[PDB]
Parts: structure tokens; sequence; C-alpha cells
DNA sequence: GCTTGACAAAAGTGTTAAATTGTGCTATACT
């Protein structure tokens, strides 16, 4: 019926350890790594060792990995009870104790039987940070990263306490201060923290439209203009028949008229293989040309 | 319409402004609307219809004072219907 | 003006990326298989980046000393033979 | 069911409700708070977290 | 009608110093 019901089904079928097993289990699981690595290095360092006890180290990985897995189960229920408390805060159940797992598998990879301390003690840090870092990456939208993420949730816990010491919302200057930043950050900061709204949502009263409905696309095309747009080409076609030959070409490459790129004074003067100073000229004069109001009056109006 | 008001709001005039805002002005515009025809008039009994038109005083019904009437009401309500 | 650039993918598919002719070709390319694709012609100079992800060695070699883990498989070792 | 059955919240009455559900759900946050917090080491101010409470109204 | 050398501004290009960003980590015990 429900599929987080029958995730907890399944870890509750593990039976749960105690302080003598953990390291046991952990013996386990560093003998196997140090015996893999060990048969590894030995190839490389172009060594033998005795057939049978050769074969003895092999097993010690097949029983070191079903340590690591069953070290796991068992602490699993350990990374949902942990991952109860996050819920609601942008992020489904579920990948809150995915990424709680996560979390476990590297606090088995990094324990210290040693130590003498219950296991539960060092993998609660671990699984902690990973729902706390997975939620920074991952429930908004708009991903920021976890630094930001860190001082947006500190500039509301400054902006809570202040708020509850003043009895009146802090300024920027209050928050500020209390922050040890500018008020122009926090501003800026304040702008990050905002999430985005859905366009699928309802404004339209009783769903009569959606709010995506109302969203203009300034980029489309807009059929006056194109018309006067098409107009003024063929009015500057005119315009540009008047000057010279050469000098309405130099106009074309100046501005990229005719292949849409601009050309530069030497660029312009190496296709008419003369000076860069000679085409500065030369445009110049047809500019003069082109302000003479038989040939200018007519384009004012497409400003 | 004519504007009758501004309202400024700035950000060098310290003010109180979401975060990113710098000024926020708002303008008032006012409007005197002659009761045109299209417009929509009804009385407290339900009666209700639009402006179809609009005669010159002139040209209106008048008592023999030469007081010309107001408003020409056609007489909506059907037998059974009543609106007494 | 375009270049016609050819890119190889490890599962074995081929790719045609048109370049501009003027401006220097990549040796590798994201492609629409999702996968990187090394081109066939003009030399590679892929400079991998060379990081060894952390593994669960790297990890346990920085707090057991060899000597650590060499103790402790002679433990193993000798629970197994006395198993026997 | 019945007519006068109908009782007819009225505007402060059904103000209050809400206040209840932000008074009640800010105990649910006090609750976890004191536990992993340090005993003597918290106040009410650092256990009364209102935002449930002013976000509700 | 054109070119020269000056000069400047503007555009690049290589070399460095912030800053921004991503990852790892925290050991009473906690299932």
């Amino acid at each position: 019926a429900d599929s987080v019901r029958a995730y907890l089904k399944q870890i509750g079928k593990v039976a749960l350890l105690n302080a003598e097993e953990e390291v046991e289990l952990a013996k386990r699981i560093e003998a196997g790594l140090y015996a893999t690595q060990k048969l590894a290095e030995l190839a490389e360092k172009g060594e033998k060792l005795p057939v049978q006890q050769r074969r003895d180290m092999q097993w010690i990985c097949r029983d070191g990995d079903r340590a690591k897995n069953h070290l796991l189960e068992a602490n699993l229920r350990l990374v949902v009870s942990l991952a109860k408390r996050y819920t609601g805060r942008g992020m489904a159940f579920l990948d809150l104790i995915q990424e709680g797992n996560l979390g476990l598998i590297r606090a088995v990879e990094k324990f210290d039987y040693t130590k003498g301390y219950k296991f539960s003690t060092y993998a609660t840090w671990w699984i902690r940070q990973a729902i706390t870092r997975a939620m920074a990456d991952q429930a908004r939208t708009i991903r920021i990263p976890v630094h930001m993420v860190e001082v947006i949730n500190k500039l509301g816990r400054i902006q809570r306490e202040l708020l509850q010491d003043l009895g009146r919302e802090p300024t920027p200057e209050e928050l500020a201060k209390e922050m040890d930043i500018t008020p122009e950050k926090v501003l800026e900061i304040q702008q990050y923290a905002r999430e985005p709204i859905s366009l699928d949502q309802t404004i339209g009263d009783e769903g009569d439209s959606q709010l995506g409905d109302f969203i203009e696309d300034s980029e489309a095309v807009v059929a006056v203009d194109a018309v006067s747009f098409t107009l003024l080409q063929d009015q500057l076609q005119s315009v540009l028949e008047t000057l010279s030959e050469r000098e309405a070409g130099v106009v074309r490459l100046r501005f990229g008229l005719t292949d849409g790129q601009p050309r530069t004074l030497d660029e312009i003067g190496q296709v008419y293989g003369v000076t860069r100073e000679r085409i500065r000229q030369i445009e110049s004069k047809t500019m003069s040309k082109l302000r003479h109001p038989s040939r200018s009056q007519v384009l004012r109006d497409y400003l | 319409g004519k504007v009758i008001g501004i309202r400024v709001f700035s950000r060098e005039d310290d003010d109180e402004l979401p975060a990113g805002v710098n000024e926020l002005v708002r303008v008032y515009v006012a409007q005197k609307r002659k009761i045109s025809d299209g417009d929509k008039l009804a009385g407290r009994h339900g009666n209700k219809g639009v402006i179809g038109k609009i005669l010159p005083v002139e040209d209106m019904p008048f008592l023999p004072d030469g007081t010309p009437v107001d408003i020409i009401l056609n007489t909506h309500g059907v037998p059974r219907r009543m609106n007494i | 003006p375009r270049q016609v650039a050819r890119y190889r993918t490890d599962n074995g598919e081929e790719f045609d990326v048109p370049f501009a002719d003027d401006a220097e070709i990549p040796g590798t390319w994201l492609c629409r298989n999702g996968l990187e694709g090394t081109l066939i012609e003009g030399d590679v100079p892929e400079p991998k980046k060379v990081k060894p992800p952390r593994t669960h060695w790297d990890m346990l070699l920085e707090r057991r000393s060899v000597e650590e883990l060499e103790e402790l498989l002679k433990e193993r070792l000798d629970l197994i033979k006395a198993k026997r | 069911d019945h007519f006068g059955n109908r009782r007819l919240r009225t505007v402060g009455e059904l103000i209050q409700n809400q206040i209840r559900v932000g008074l009640s759900r800010m105990e649910r946050v006090v609750r976890e708070r004191m536990t992993t917090q340090d005993v003597e080491a918290i106040t009410p101010q650092t256990l009364i977290n209102i935002r449930p409470v002013v976000a509700a109204i």
C-alpha cells in the first residue's frame, strides 16, 4: 500500500547489536581492507605467500564485506530515528533516510573500535551531517552553496533572536551590526533566500486560469516593428544609392549591414587596400553627406 | 483622468521597502464619470437595465408644465411577474 | 565557415560537432550520448585531472599504522587456523 | 443537523482557535529543544521559537 | 587622394590575489 511502510518492515527484521558485537564486526572489516590491500601490494612488489595462507586472506575479504553489510543493516533504525526530525523542510522523508544511510555508510568506514565508544555515539554525527548537508544541496529548486545556506540560516537565527529581544523586526542596520557584515550584504543575502513560486498555481478565481498564462513573452516578435524594420532597410538601400559605390560599401562594412559583423578601419582599409586612416577620413565624409537635409530628413521618423 | 496625488518612498530617505527595492512611488488618478449610455442603473426592487439612449431634454415626453421627464421606463413587469 | 569534427564515445557511437573554422578544436567533447568523446584526428593532449577519489583504504590507513593492521591480521589468521 | 444546532463562530473566537494551533505547535518545539539542550543552560527565550505563532496569525 | 608617425584609448592577454565553492568532519549515548 505505502512504500515508507515497506522500508521499515525490512530494517526492523535486522537484529540490533551490543557493544561487543560492534567491535568484532569492526575488526573483521579492517582485516578485510588490509587483507585485500596486502594481496594487491604483494603483486606490485613481486612477492609471494604461502599457498594455504594466501587463500585464507582471500576469505578474510568475503567475511569482511559481510561484516560491513551486517554492521550497516543493524543501525538502519538509527538513521530513521534521526531522519524523522527533518521532515516537512522541503525534502521527502525517504530522501532524508537515504541520505542518512549515505552518512551511515561513511561512519562505518571511519568508526574506530579501539576508542571503546558505543557505535551510535560516532554514527549520529555523520548521519546528522549527511542529512543537513543534503538539504543545503537539494532542498531548493535554485541551488545555493552550503556556505550560503549556512549564512542564510545564521542570519535568520540572529533575526529570530533579535526579534525576541527588541520586540520588533530588527532593521538591516541592527541585523548587520549583530552579524558583523554590511547592511547591503544582508539585503543581498535576503534576496538569495527567497524561493520561487509555482507557475502551475491558480491565481485566477476557481481555476479560471493558472498563473503561467499571464506571463508575457517580451522576446516575441512585434509585427508592426518587423514591418517598419523592413521598410527601414528598404529606405537605407535608397540612401546608399546616393553615396559613392565604394563609399556605400565602406558604410556597409563599417556597420556590418551586409555580413552582419562590423569591421575596424584596418579591416575595411584592407579590403579596399588603403591605410586605416584613409578609411577614417572617407567614413567621416559619408556621415556629413548622410547628415545633409535631402538624404537625412526621410529617416528621422525611424528614431 | 487627472493626477490627484503622488506618494514617493525612497531609499536614501530611509523608509522601509522590501529587500532590493530602492524607490517606491504610486500615482493616484481620478475621473469624473458622466452618466453614459451603456452604464447600468437599477432601483431598490431588483429592476435593472442599461442606458440604451440619452435624448436631449428638448425631445422628451414632458408634462403640460413643459417639465421634461428624466427617464422613460418600459413596462418590464409582465403579468404574474409583477414587480409591484 | 564551419569545421566538422567527429568524436568517439566509449560505447562505440560517433558524433559530428560542427565548429567555427578559426577556433581551436577540443580533444574531448560532451556528446548527445551523455558520455565523453575523444576526437579522432588531431592528437588528444588529454590532461586527466588524475585526482584519485578517496577510498575506504585511505580512511583506514590514516588511523591504523600498518603494524597495527598486521597484528590484527595475525589475530584473524591465528583464529582461522584454530577453527580447523 | 438541526437548525438550532448551528453554533456561529464570532470573529474573536475563530481568531483564538488559530492561536491555539500556534501555541500548541510552539510547545511541540519546546519539548524537542529542552531534551537536546543542556539543562540550566537554557531559558524560555532559547526554548521558545515563536515563528509558528506569529506565522499562524 | 593618399600616407606617415605621433599619441591615445580601447581592446586584449598573461600573471596573481581574493572570493567563491565543494568536501570532509565532529567519539557519553541515542536504533
